[PDB]
């Protein structure tokens, strides 16, 4: 399970709009800029002015799975993300690119945390580990040399879902699936206090500038304010009806703003029966961001499991959103048509589309035809499996593994590919050649060839190398060639790939033994041998044989353009009769 | 009586505990009426109501079909049961089924995702039931949740991804003969003769299978059954009285597999 797979994603060069829900928000009041963090591995940037028609500024693309939390520092000179790909990445928030990557987490990295004063940050995740990093090193860190003083933090029983540091860089608290809230001192890694009181999962933590009292929201639906000074809960607060997953707080640290599976965005004050129902969002609320433009916080941005992000303004308080940042459709259903090179999807807008998996592109959109009846309008053939598909990013992420990547052999003919004769061809094999097309090692000439020879994958297509959870490396097909992106290949691409793409060493054929009988006979053949060629054998036991021999499995007559594995897969050791 | 070929009581004790499952014994005698592991068991069963017996016919076939018994060492009766039962449950589905009618029920296992907190719910079947250590509660109600974490996260609908989650189970449909089985990785585990289960269908305890020792692959199995009660250990066949059950609830001896036939 520290064995390596090769993934890629099927997507337009630019995906302006979030093609799945949003897990985290950041706001730069200096530059009118908002950063969302997608459940599609993309941090996009936006301009908040009423001015902007489409606000969209840039896309920050380096993750492989759900980006889960983001944090701006040095005044948004530097952004830091964390994702389900185990990585905490570190960016340039101004230009819009990814400086370095931290792979020290062992599972989905869930929450991030920032103590502005001391400029220290913390990442935490489902691997139950908490890490500390001093920012000024991470901004000096690269893709070639990312070894740095990493402090670690210890205590947690179970998977952590939230994390928060006081403004001063003196207190840090985590909340996990143990209802308790473990607390530490950052500058020493030493433990401070347990904080028993909850009955469920705590997805949300906040602190006061001094970190003397703090808040917590939970999947029990309760907001609890704690006095760390007295290591005790001082008040519980059931405004919400379902688990609370999102919080924010005013500069005075007195009025709370919350939101959950409810969708209800209440806001209450410690002075707690004066609750202010702001709205009822159409989707569960993931996280929220306040505007600190001026105190009586004007408006609060709200991110959900829905692709579109709104801003709300300050029996319902508001009714319509004051802002709309639009969003993409999410593919939610899939189907692989059994030629095993084509796929039919269906997005949240009920748009059905037909794709080609091997060439890594869309064939067409089919408006909104009945999906499950469109899957029929269904060639009767069998090709072995070679890839798998996930929709975690709301996009087609395609995965190739050593175990069976090289299963699919088809005929150049039967793959569309021209042949002025007809050779045998391995699907995944051509593909790896075509994803690492621009990698100069792949440029071996056997007895200068670059590519596979039949097709190319779209140059913007991301190529990904993840352990069966950690993601080890990621580049776009075109950038396979840059020296910096190529010492990293020699470090990462696994032997099972090298063998085919670099050494051009082609793999096993699959033969099929079968019996033939009108005394039976023992034969064997390539599992993609045309039935025609078997009738050609019967005569001697070339077009003349179309007229004469008839082939028959399970007493059904055989189409003489069928390959053997189709037959055994459907009609049916395999046995065939003759006449 | 059935001879011991050396640590082969894992079989002898399941076979005679299935032999006192009335519905199942009947359908099998009608199957030799009209050469796989099912013909071997029939050939066997066909010859016990006839007249101590060597089951060498059956053993020969079992361990040449499944290499998890083909050694001198012991085995685990529940592996065998589930093997034997499934391996009939399809040997018939080829040529729902008479086995399915008898032993099959279903359970609900509910899967609460932690990112959405969706209580997703789907069902699945069972021929037998494996549960861990009062019996009355384990069936009537639920399991106790067991998390899903490192390499065992759950695929969510809402999430369209694999995210952490909570599983637990509950019997959704009791079967005619409830094949029941208890953990090992021992106690004072209590179990009644009549059992009030979910229309309250309650069950007479008909057959059971016990284990001597302290680990389930080096000790010794035996059998207790419904007589028209009796105690069966490999060469011996002696009667026992219903109060000699509570003895089996260091090598503090427990039981293993309970069969509850319905009062139906």
């Amino acid at each position: 399970r520290r064995k390596v797979q090769v993934s890629y994603v099927i997507r337009d060069e630019v995906e302006k709009y979030n093609r799945n829900g949003v897990n985290a928000l950041q706001l730069d009041p200096a530059l009118n800029r908002l950063f969302t963090a997608g459940r599609d591995s993309i941090i996009r940037i936006w301009s908040v002015n009423q001015h902007k028609q489409d606000p969209y500024i840039a896309s920050m693309e380096h993750h492989t799975d759900w980006v889960n939390d983001i944090v701006l520092c040095c005044n948004g000179k530097t952004l830091i993300s964390a994702s389900s790909d185990t990585t905490v990445k570190v960016w340039n928030a101004h230009k819009g690119f990814c400086m370095s990557t931290l792979r020290t987490h062992k599972d989905y990295v869930k929450a991030l945390a920032y103590a502005k004063d001391k400029e220290l940050v913390a990442s935490a995740g489902l691997d139950r580990q908490i890490f500390l990093w001093d920012v000024n090193t991470l901004t000096a860190l690269t893709a070639s040399n990312n070894t740095v003083t990493t402090s670690s933090l210890s205590g947690n029983k179970d998977s952590i879902y939230s994390l928060a540091m006081n403004q001063l860089g003196t207190i840090i608290v985590s909340g996990s699936t143990e209802k308790v809230l473990r607390v530490w001192d950052p500058r020493t890694c030493a433990k401070l206090m347990k904080l028993k009181g909850h009955t469920d999962n705590v997805k949300a933590l906040l602190l006061n500038r001094d970190g003397t009292q703090c808040l917590s929201g939970s999947s029990d639906g309760t907001i609890r304010l704690w006095s760390l000074g007295q290591q005790r809960c001082i008040a519980t607060y059931r405004v919400h009806d379902e688990g609370v997953w999102a919080l924010q707080v005013n500069d005075a640290f007195t009025h709370v703003y919350s939101g959950g599976r409810d969708r209800k965005i209440y806001c209450t004050d410690l002075r707690p029966d004066i609750r202010v129902l702001i709205c009822e969002e159409k989707a569960p609320v993931l996280k929220m961001e306040l505007d600190r433009s001026a105190d009586p916080p004007p408006a609060i941005w709200v991110a959900t499991t829905k692709s579109t992000v709104n801003k709300w303004t300050l029996t319902p308080l508001c009714t319509q959103p004051d802002q709309v940042i639009k969003g993409g459709a999410s593919i939610i259903q899939c189907h692989i048509l059994n030629d095993k090179r084509h796929i039919l999807t269906k997005d949240t807008n009920n748009n059905v589309a037909y794709w080609d998996v091997l060439k890594a592109c869309k064939v067409e959109d089919l408006g909104k035809v009945d999906f499950e009846d469109e899957i029929k309008k269904f060639k009767m053939v069998y090709v072995p499996n070679w890839f798998s598909v996930d929709l975690k990013t709301g996009m087609l992420t395609i995965t190739l593994d050593e175990s069976d990547c090289f299963a699919a052999w088809v005929s150049a003919k039967d793959a569309g590919f021209s042949s002025p004769s007809d050779p045998k061809l391995n699907l995944g094999g051509l593909l790896l050649q075509a994803l690492l097309e621009y990698w100069p090692r792949t440029h071996v000439n056997p007895m200068v060839q670059k590519g596979n020879g039949y097709f190319q994958v779209p140059p913007h297509t991301p190529v990904i190398f993840g352990e069966a959870g950690r993601t080890l490396f990621r580049l776009l097909c075109r950038d396979s060639g840059g020296e910096t992106e190529s010492m990293l290949l020699n470090e990462t691409v696994p032997q099972w790939v090298i063998d085919i793409t670099v050494d051009k060493n082609m793999p096993k054929f699959n033969k099929i033994p079968f019996y033939l009988q009108p005394k039976k006979d023992r034969l064997s053949a390539s599992d993609m041998l045309q039935v025609r060629k078997v009738m050609e054998h019967v005569y001697e036991k070339a077009v003349l044989a179309e007229e004469k021999i008839e082939l028959l499995c399970q007493d059904q007559v055989l189409d003489p353009n069928m390959d053997l594995r189709t037959v055994k897969h459907f009609i049916w050791d395999l046995t065939l009769h003759y006449r | 009586g059935l001879v011991n070929f050396g640590n082969t009581c894992y079989c002898n004790s399941v076979l005679q505990a299935l032999y006192f499952c009335r519905p199942f014994r009947e359908k099998v005698l009608a199957y030799k009426s009209q050469e796989s592991l099912l013909t071997c068991l029939a050939d066997l069963f066909h010859s016990i109501a006839t007249q101590v017996i060597p089951p060498k016919k059956f053993i020969t076939r079992l361990r040449k079909e499944n290499e998890l018994f083909d050694n001198y060492m012991q085995q685990d009766a529940h592996e065998f049961l589930n093997y034997l039962l499934n391996t009939i449950a399809d040997i018939l589905q080829e040529e729902p089924t008479w086995v399915h009618e008898i032993f099959q029920g279903t359970l609900t296992n509910e899967t609460r995702c932690l990112t959405c907190e969706t209580i997703s719910s789907k069902d699945e079947d069972f021929l037998d039931l494996s549960v861990d250590v009062s019996i009355t509660h384990c069936l009537r109600g639920f399991s106790n949740t067991e998390t899903l974490c490192s390499e065992y996260k759950y695929y969510c609908e809402e999430c369209r991804s694999k995210q952490e989650a909570h599983k637990r189970m509950k019997v959704k449909k009791l079967p005619m003969i409830l094949a029941l089985h208890l953990k090992r990785f021992s106690y004072r585990v209590v179990f009644p003769l009549e059992l009030r289960l979910f229309p309250d269908r309650m069950y007479d305890l008909v057959a059971v299978v016990v284990h001597c020792g302290s680990g389930p692959n080096r000790g010794h199995y035996i059998a207790i059954v419904k007589s028209h009660w009796l105690l069966f250990d490999d060469d011996i066949v002696e009667k026992i009285d219903a109060q000699a059950i509570e003895e089996f609830y260091k090598n503090s001896e427990s039981g293993y597999i309970l069969f509850y036939q319905s009062r139906d």
